[PDB]
RNA sequence: GGAUUUGGUGGAUUACUAGC
């Protein structure tokens, strides 16, 4: 194993944020690529932990297991503002495109969510999908209209009809990423695999 | 997980899952299946064994190896275990862990179990 | 013996232990100390407890906030029968820990101020052996133990 | 259930103590003596160990890798105690100070 | 009983034989008195017989 | 405690234990008052030892009377706790007793002891 | 099942179907004043006429026993048989040997029960089939010469199985024996029946309660160590107190203030359970001398409490019921009295009470603060709130004044409070 | 300041007090008789300071 | 926390088509 539990770059790729166990409490640190920073978020709570983080064009979106999302500017190095959901289950996946910004928690339960608005759009949940471990959003255009989940398998769902749309043969164990890499064209991998399946 | 045929007859089965359980399904009988015991046996050698003591079931079987030559002798099975460093025996008359757990010596995991006939 | 090191180290104060003989070490907790070192000047307080070893494995308690030439003890703990080699209190002056090089496993754990130890733990199968240092984490309840066999055996304790 | 949460409560229970082990400071680098002494860092996540190998070896000690930073051998200069220093004044004065049975102490 | 009531009568005897202003009061055979029936009660509480 | 008497000074108190200490080690030492009187009616006690802190004080007080009939000398301490402590057990003690054997290995520091104790007498 | 033990059924259930002489003989030599040989030469009226006599004793001595005169020691019971009565004729005997065995419990002692109950066992054979009853009510005399003779004639119940070592032996059963059938779940609802109903009917002793109370309390003391039975202790054992606090009987209230302490102490509890208790405590509350006890109780269950709002308000009902059943001067006569145990917290819960709901008392709190010395979180606390009463509340000379006690008494903490709050 | 130093100090102030074990109220049963229970409930509390 | 012994019950010890 490795000390850094997650890791993520920025899309321009000039720095990296992780986070980190110091004693029993979680720091999150960011560091520049390019080229040294002591100034860490520290978790207050030994039981809060990080689930989820994300990069945003200029904060960082962290999903807790607590159930909540945070937005955390660097340079304050304090959170901004805090996004909770109504439920307390951890949350598994986190994607963005803008203002859009869409979560799901361990129960299996989609939410939607304004960056600028500072609100919780809508949430649900569709049959036919007991876990979902990966959240990615399809880019089409500057709308979000489908979104793609796998948990073991993958699945494509609409978000107006709120139903699935297309479902691929995944692989066995869960899947760990699930990145878009073209258009009708994205890869997929799972923990503990050797092979990874463009679809 | 992974699944095994106990006899040369079709009548047990030898089934693992991922809730870290071993099974017995008989498809003879409904009722003759049963889950085998995880109880330790006591080490040969007298000293306490190394474990937590909140009881934790052991972890997912990613390979197993039957054989029958030798049943109710002694250990007659194999099963590995995901990141783990040890083979663990049972027994399938006793349906019991057996007495002897198998290292790689190499600071590997267990990938491969076979058995001779 | 107790001097006062901001006015030239002068006796300020004289008193003995009651029962003692063969002492080994002292400590102080409840409050900053070489294990729970402070970070500013306002951080700074003042130890409530006090611990004597001995060579018997007595251990005497003393509540500092509550002074005469001859203190009773709060407590004479007994449990351990070597010398202790060991005395230190957690960051919050909730736990002593005694410990012992004499012989194996001779590590104790004492719930304070109720001055009793913990039963659950250690255990016979807790590996300890020859323990020979003793340390406790400023925050997050953690505890690292070394012994003559060089391994540093680390716990957490969940309360904190 | 007629038992208290314990965790709203900050006073441990008197007679049972929740406590699980974690991953060994030492296993990811052996020490070829005794521990005669350990400390833990102010503020960091730090674990030194100090002994008569001579050797003053410090972990990263995050409870599940526990690995070592960096490491100081003082030739003759049995370890018998060694501990961590930060001036209550500046913080950012660092300071670690080590001796034996010797006349002398080296700070670092 | 007997060794036990032996060692508190040699503690009350030694009082009554040679303390300078004993009191003709027996308390120190009182109290003592009070620990060998505690002594007794709790010996004689053990039931060797499985129950 | 005006019934005590000779009580070692501070001093002395630290040499009588150190024997004390020591006598155990070697199984030379006797500890309870009649099992340190049953030694002085054989006359196999070097010297006794007392804790003038004892309450009743009188359950000792008669371990002098055998020892100026016998001509042992004898020494009263403060505190019983320490006694007991030094003499290596869990509980008290009240009185305590060396054996006469000039074979011992620590003869020499046992009659420089006395010395003392007889000269305090 | 083998035929042999579904057979041994059959016999327990006709035991007393009087079968042939030889059964008879020992049916009839159960005796509890007389020893075999001469019980089997006795007849029936001899044994009526002596307990005819002995209730006449026992009604001179308590009227309630002359009602049974009529129904069990009629002149016409001597040819009433148990075996060839219909169920629901049994009960309704069982129901009145219920009741006798009550009244009765409280008068062991005396000799004219034992003779007055032998007429019980000779007749009706209460031994054998109120066998469960009978020893329930001399359990507190077991060291009594008495109840080893009810061992002797008597088979135990599958609970009282603990006893079965001293059934005809010459030693009494011992005080750690009780403890041992105590520890026993399931006898604990049997006589959780047994005590509900003497307190239903008023027939409650000293000398029961105190024995109970003192078996109850050490159920406690060998089962401290393991928490998950105290647990399963705690739906039981705190119901029986409940019902004590209930009975009118001082005796019985007090008997329950014993049991609450022991409980708190050997395990701690929820704040709402611990304000739950003091309300029932006080619900019932007219003694003088359960008025005693149940304020020192009241001070130990809080200081059981480790939990936020150790130190918090008693909620406004809570504070009312208070004070009605304890003024304000009981309570300083309370803090006068240099033996006092801890209630540093209960006072402090009490002051910050008189804070939030009474302008009028607060010079007592100045009294209460000085008579006893609160940890300096009780101070701190109570300092918090009277700040909050100068911003709310006119300024008064007895709230500057209280002010100034915190002015003479750790000057530094009331700038802490003002510099937090203001 | 910060509540944490609160808390530290709500923990020290705390003071012992005497557990209850096995055997403790086992001579309660010694003098069980003719005894009046105030008294009783009043021992009952000398054994539990 | 470790070890020894033991009581009881549950499922099989015959190939799974409903009860009375």
């Amino acid at each position: 194993d490795s000390p850094v539990l997650q890791s993520a770059y920025d899309p321009s790729g000039q720095y990296l944020c992780y986070v980190t166990v110091a004693l029993d409490k979680q720091r999150v640190g960011v560091q520049p690529t390019q080229r040294w920073n002591e100034n860490f978020l520290y978790l207050e709570d030994s039981k809060l932990k990080v689930t989820c983080l994300k990069w945003v064009n200029v904060a960082i979106i962290l999903g807790m297991n607590n159930g909540e999302i945070w937005l955390y500017s660097v340079l304050a190095n304090e959170v901004t503002y805090k996004f909770t959901t109504g439920n307390s289950y951890e949350i598994k996946d986190i994607d963005l495109m803008g203002n859009q910004l869409w979560c799901i928690d361990s129960s299996d339960a989609f939410y939607q969510f304004d960056l600028l608005q500072f609100k919780l759009l809508q949430h649900f949940r569709i049959n036919n999908c007991v876990q979902l471990n990966k959240l990615t959003i399809v880019p089409a255009g500057d709308s979000v209209a489908q979104l793609l989940v796998a948990s073991h398998s993958i699945s494509l769902i609409d978000i107006e009809e709120k139903k699935v749309v297309m479902t691929f043969p995944g692989h066995v164990s869960p899947v760990s990423t699930l990145q878009v890499i073209t258009n009708e064209f994205f890869i997929s991998g799972a923990e503990g695999d050797r092979f990874l399946n463009v679809y | 997980s992974y699944i095994a045929f106990a006899d040369s007859q079709s009548h047990f089965m030898l089934s693992a899952s991922k809730d870290r359980s071993l099974w017995s399904f008989s498809l003879r009988k409904d009722a003759q299946s049963q889950e085998m015991s995880q109880r330790l046996h006591k080490k040969q050698d007298g000293g306490r064994v190394g474990g937590s003591t909140i009881k934790s079931k052991f972890p997912e079987i990613v390979a197993l190896a039957i054989e029958n030559a030798r049943i109710g002798e002694w250990e007659n099975i194999i099963t590995a275990h995901k990141d783990e460093k040890f083979a663990r025996t049972w027994d399938m008359r006793n349906k019991r862990v057996g007495r002897w757990t198998f290292d790689t010596t190499d600071d590997g995991f267990v990938k491969s179990v076979a058995m001779s006939q | 013996w107790e001097f006062d090191l901001n006015k030239n180290g002068h006796v300020i104060r004289r008193w003995k232990d009651q029962g003692g003989v063969g002492i080994t070490k002292i400590q102080v907790g409840g409050g900053t100390t070489t294990t729970c070192p402070a970070l500013q000047i306002s951080k700074i307080k003042q130890n409530r407890w006090l611990a004597v070893g001995s060579e018997s494995g007595f251990v005497n308690l003393y509540d500092r906030n509550n002074t005469s030439s001859t203190p009773t003890p709060v407590a004479a703990l007994d449990q351990l029968t070597t010398t202790i080699s060991n005395l230190q209190f957690s960051p919050d002056g909730q736990i002593l820990c005694m410990a012992s090089r004499a012989v194996k496993d001779a590590l104790r754990l004492v719930h304070l101020p109720s001055c009793s130890v913990f039963s659950n733990w250690p255990t016979s199968g807790t590996p300890l052996g020859k323990v020979t240092s003793v340390a406790f984490s400023p925050s997050g309840g953690l505890l690292a133990v070394g012994n003559e066999q060089g391994k540093v055996r680390l716990w957490k304790l969940n309360h904190y | 259930n007629y038992k208290d949460t314990l965790s709203n409560s900050k006073l441990l229970p008197p007679k049972k103590l929740d406590i699980v082990r974690l991953k060994d400071a030492n296993a990811s680098h052996p020490s070829h003596s005794a521990i005669q002494s350990l400390s833990f860092h102010p503020s960091k996540p730090l674990l030194l160990t100090g002994g008569y190998d001579k050797t003053l070896r410090i972990y990263h000690i995050d409870g599940k890798t526990n690995h070592l930073v960096t490491s100081l051998h003082l030739v003759g200069s049995p370890i018998q105690t060694c501990t961590f220093y930060t001036s209550l004044s500046n913080q950012n004065q660092q300071n670690i100070f080590t001796a034996g049975r010797r006349r002398y102490m080296h700070s670092w | 009983i007997a060794r036990v009531l032996a060692a508190k009568a040699a503690v009350s005897l030694r009082y009554d034989a040679l303390a300078e202003d004993r009191d003709d009061s027996g308390d120190i055979g009182l109290e003592s008195r009070a620990k060998v029936e505690n002594r007794l009660s709790q010996l004689e509480g053990r039931d060797l017989r499985t129950t | 405690n005006p019934k005590a008497f000779p009580l070692a000074d501070a001093a002395l108190t630290q040499q009588i234990l150190d024997v004390v200490q020591q006598a155990a080690n070697l199984r030379q030492l006797k500890k309870g008052a009649n099992e340190a009187t049953k030694t002085l009616n054989r006359g196999i006690s070097e010297f006794i030892i007392m804790a003038a802190d004892c309450e009743p004080i009188e359950i000792l007080l008669h371990l002098p009377l055998l020892c100026e009939d016998k001509n042992v000398p004898y020494v009263f301490v403060p505190s019983r706790v320490a006694l007991g402590r030094a003499c290596g057990v869990s509980r008290p003690v009240i009185a305590a007793s060396i054996t006469t054997n000039d074979a011992s290995a620590i003869k020499t520091q046992i009659y420089a002891v006395k010395d003392k104790i007889e000269t305090l007498l | 099942s083998s035929l042999s033990d579904q057979l041994a059924q059959v016999a327990s259930n006709n035991a007393t179907v009087a079968l042939d002489r030889k059964r008879r003989q020992k049916l009839h030599s159960a005796s509890l004043i007389y020893n075999s040989k001469t019980a089997a030469t006795q007849d029936y009226d001899f044994i009526f006429e002596n307990a005819s006599k002995a209730l006449e004793e026992l009604s001179q001595i308590e009227p309630k026993f002359a009602i049974f005169s009529r129904t069990l020691f009629s002149e016409s019971s001597i040819s009433l048989d148990r075996n060839v009565q219909t169920k629901e004729e049994i009960k309704d005997l069982d129901n009145a040997i219920n009741a006798y065995l009550l009244l009765a419990s409280s008068k062991w002692y005396l000799a004219p029960t034992l003779h007055a109950t032998e007429w019980l066992v000779r007749r009706f054979q209460i031994h054998v089939k109120n066998t469960e009853m009978l020893l329930l009510s001399t359990l507190n005399y077991y060291q009594t010469p008495v109840f080893k003779r009810i061992l002797s004639i008597i088979k135990l119940p599958p609970l009282f199985n603990c006893l079965s070592n001293f059934v005809r032996s010459e030693k009494p059963p011992t005080a750690l024996t009780m403890i041992k059938l105590f520890n026993d779940m399931d006898f604990l609802k049997l006589y959780t029946s047994y005590l509900d109903q003497c307190i239903k009917h008023n027939a409650t002793y000293t000398n029961q309660l105190l024995f109970t109370t003192c078996c109850f309390i050490n159920v406690v003391a060998f089962n401290s160590n393991n928490d998950e039975k105290l647990n399963q202790l705690v739906p039981i054992l705190l119901e029986i107190s409940a019902k004590l606090l209930a009975s009118k009987s001082k005796d019985c209230q007090i008997a329950a203030h014993t049991i609450l302490v022991v409980f708190a102490t050997a395990l701690p509890l929820k704040k709402t359970i611990i304000l739950a208790a003091m309300e029932t405590i006080l619900s019932n509350l007219d003694a003088k001398e359960a008025k005693h006890s149940a304020l020192l109780t009241i001070c130990k269950l809080f200081q059981t409490l480790k939990g936020q709002g150790n130190v918090d308000q008693l909620p406004s009902k809570i504070f009312k019921l208070f004070d009605s059943k304890f003024d304000t001067v009981s309570i300083l006569t309370f803090l006068d009295k240099e033996d006092k145990p801890v209630c540093d917290k209960f006072i402090t819960s009490y002051t910050r009470s008189i804070a939030r709901y009474d302008r009028s008392k607060l010079n007592i709190i100045l009294s209460l603060l000085k008579k006893i010395r609160l940890e300096r979180y009780e101070v701190r606390l109570i300092i918090t709130d009277l700040i909050y009463l100068s911003e709310i509340l006119e300024d008064k000379s007895q709230l500057v004044e209280l002010f100034e006690y915190f002015i003479s008494i750790n000057e530094d903490l009331v700038l802490k409070c003002l510099k937090s709050l203001g | 300041e910060d509540e944490e130093d609160i808390a530290l100090e709500f923990i020290n102030g705390e003071k012992k007090d005497k557990l209850v074990n096995m055997n403790s109220f086992t001579s309660m049963f010694d003098n069980i008789q003719n005894v009046q229970m105030d008294t009783f409930f009043d021992r009952v509390m000398k054994v539990l300071t």
